[PDB]
Formats: C-alpha cells, structure tokens, sequence
RNA sequence: GCUCAGAUUCUGCGGUCUGAGC
C-alpha cells in the first residue's frame, strides 16, 4: 500500500497537520 | 540509430553506476524507492479511474526516469504525479491537471484540507508539474510509446493449454516487472514476458508441454531464449520478491487482494 | 541493529533527542 512510508514521509504528516495553529504548508503536495 | 534499441538498456554494471548512486545513498535505498514510487503511481491512477495500463507507461517513465536523473535532486514523491498525468495523456484516458494534484494531495496528506484552488501555494504547485513535464519529456528523449510485456504474454496464453485461472496469473505478475523489479530497463519486453509466466506457472503447478515438431513452446514469442537465463532471472525475481521487508501489503490489492469474491 | 507511539518551524518527504514492547 505505501509509498507513505512510516515514516520519513508519515512524520512530515505530523508536522505539517500541526502547524494547525496558524501555521501552513509551504510546499504541500 | 542513436540509436534505435541501446537507447534505454543497461547492465548491471551500469545500474550501479546509477546517477542517483554518484549521490550519497544506498542501493538497497534506491531499490526500494523505484518500487516506492512506482507504488504511489498505482495509488492514484487508481483513485483517478485510469486502466491499469497507463499506471504502467508511469512506472516504465518512472524507471527510465531516474536513470538519468538523480533521486536526489528529483524527488519521487512529485516526478510521480508529472508522470502519471503525462502517461494518461498518451495512453488515452486524459485527467486533468487539477485533479491529478487534487488526488496526490489526499494520497500523501490524508487528514489535510483539501487545497485552496487559488492559493498561492497552488498556483505555484501546478506552475510545478508543469516545468517537471516538460523535464519528464526532455528526458525519455520524447519516445512515449512504450511497449510492454503483457501486450505479448497475451499472446501465449491458451496458445497452450492453461487453465485460465492459471493463465492469468501470468498477466498479473507481470506488472511486477514492474513494480518491484529492474526487469524493464533491461531485458525486453518478450524476454521478460516469457519470464512473467516460466515463473508464473511453477507456483501454479502446470507446466508447458513442448510442441511436437522440434521447437520449444516458449522459443515461439523469442529468438534468443535459454532456461540457463529464465531460471537465473526468476531467482532474481524471487530473491528480490522476498529481499522484501515483508511489506507486502501488496499492490493492487487495496480492495482487489482476494480471490474473486466470497467475503 | 529492525519496528511502532511522544518531541523538533533543526528541514522538502531525511537528520537529531526521549520512553516503552519484542
Ligand atoms: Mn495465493
Ligand atoms: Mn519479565
């Protein structure tokens, strides 16, 4: 199934859907 | 030509001068980035109802990509999607830019807000993809149509006699000629079709009966073909289908796995 | 040494640190 690898790529999740506080995205996809 | 066919094969002395391999990672990495990138292309074609088809003509982009292009400086995870787009371009079932970018987007950030189609953020991904196709064409020197091992595997299928449910499977592990091996970047497509099915039916246990007129029944989809090389490529094959980290939550299983339904 | 869960605006999808369980 991934290409998501947990986790080098399951971890940027994680700080990008926690710069949910204000915070966005520079680069998302 | 310049030329005709020494164009995209390589040996195995020449994928290890890799030019993702003059960078500073491994070859036990890039093995398993190709297959890891060629993984996302299944992911999405399928979100985006595209053939199995095109996915392949990705994966066959894909793989004669970065034989010219480092995983360094393109990374896999946005040569993807560029590619995916301009495959099913060619293989005809167009999508289109946004919503290629659209499906990516909620592949690789499954809990994100789904993109502001006007942010600066966007405009500028689309501006992307854009300059990588027109990098992805540079690349394969513009030669998009590509040939593949099923086109032929369909070819020798009851041209014996195989059970379907056992000739099929053939068809099958040949997109793994693609997925998770090397094989299309060196030894034709007929060549590793024969290969995708000498294989294929010794997990089935069929096997081929030998025409009667003194010619063996796989020497009729190639010229040059030897078992001292069909035997030595499937145990790469299957070395490599088990040098896995058991991460066989396979491919194109996401809910097409099991064996046709029951549940 | 693998591999999961918390931490890091060090940073493009890979590098640090801290706990479990095997
Ligand atoms: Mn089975
Ligand atoms: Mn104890």
């Amino acid at each position: 199934i991934d290409y998501l690898d947990a986790s080098l790529r399951k971890k940027n999740k994680q700080r990008l859907k926690a710069i949910q506080q204000g915070r966005q995205p520079q680069y998302l996809l | 030509r310049k030329n005709n066919n020494k164009r995209w094969y390589f040996t195995r002395e020449q994928l290890e001068n890799s030019p993702s391999r003059r960078f500073g990672l491994d070859p036990d990495k890039e093995l398993s980035y190709r297959q890891q990138a060629a993984n996302l292309l299944q992911d999405m074609g399928q979100r985006l109802n595209v053939s199995q088809l095109t996915i392949n003509t990705a994966i066959v982009y894909m793989h004669r990509f970065y034989m010219i292009q480092s995983f360094t400086r393109f990374h896999r995870n946005s040569v993807a999607p560029a590619a995916l787009f301009l495959a099913a371009k060619v293989e005809e079932q167009p999508k289109k830019l946004e919503h290629v970018i659209k499906v990516a987007h909620t592949c690789l950030h499954p809990q994100e807000s789904l993109p502001d189609t006007r942010s600066e953020a966007y405009l500028q991904q689309v501006q992307d993809l854009v300059i990588l196709e027109s990098i992805i064409l540079q690349t394969l020197g513009f030669e998009l149509t590509i040939d593949h091992p099923h086109t032929h595997v369909v070819k020798c299928t009851q041209l014996v006699r195989a059970s379907k449910d056992l000739a099929q499977t053939s068809y099958f592990m040949a997109t793994n000629s693609l997925h998770l091996t090397t094989f299309s970047l060196q030894y034709t497509p007929p060549v590793v079709a024969c290969v995708c099915i000498h294989l294929a039916c010794k997990w089935s246990n069929w096997e081929i009966p030998v025409s009667t007129d003194g010619k063996h029944w796989w020497e009729y989809v190639d010229a040059t073909v030897t078992l001292e090389l069909l035997d030595e490529l499937t145990h790469e094959f299957l070395q490599i289908l088990e040098k896995t980290p058991n991460r066989l939550k396979r491919i194109w299983n996401w809910r097409a796995c099991q064996a046709a339904k029951k549940t």
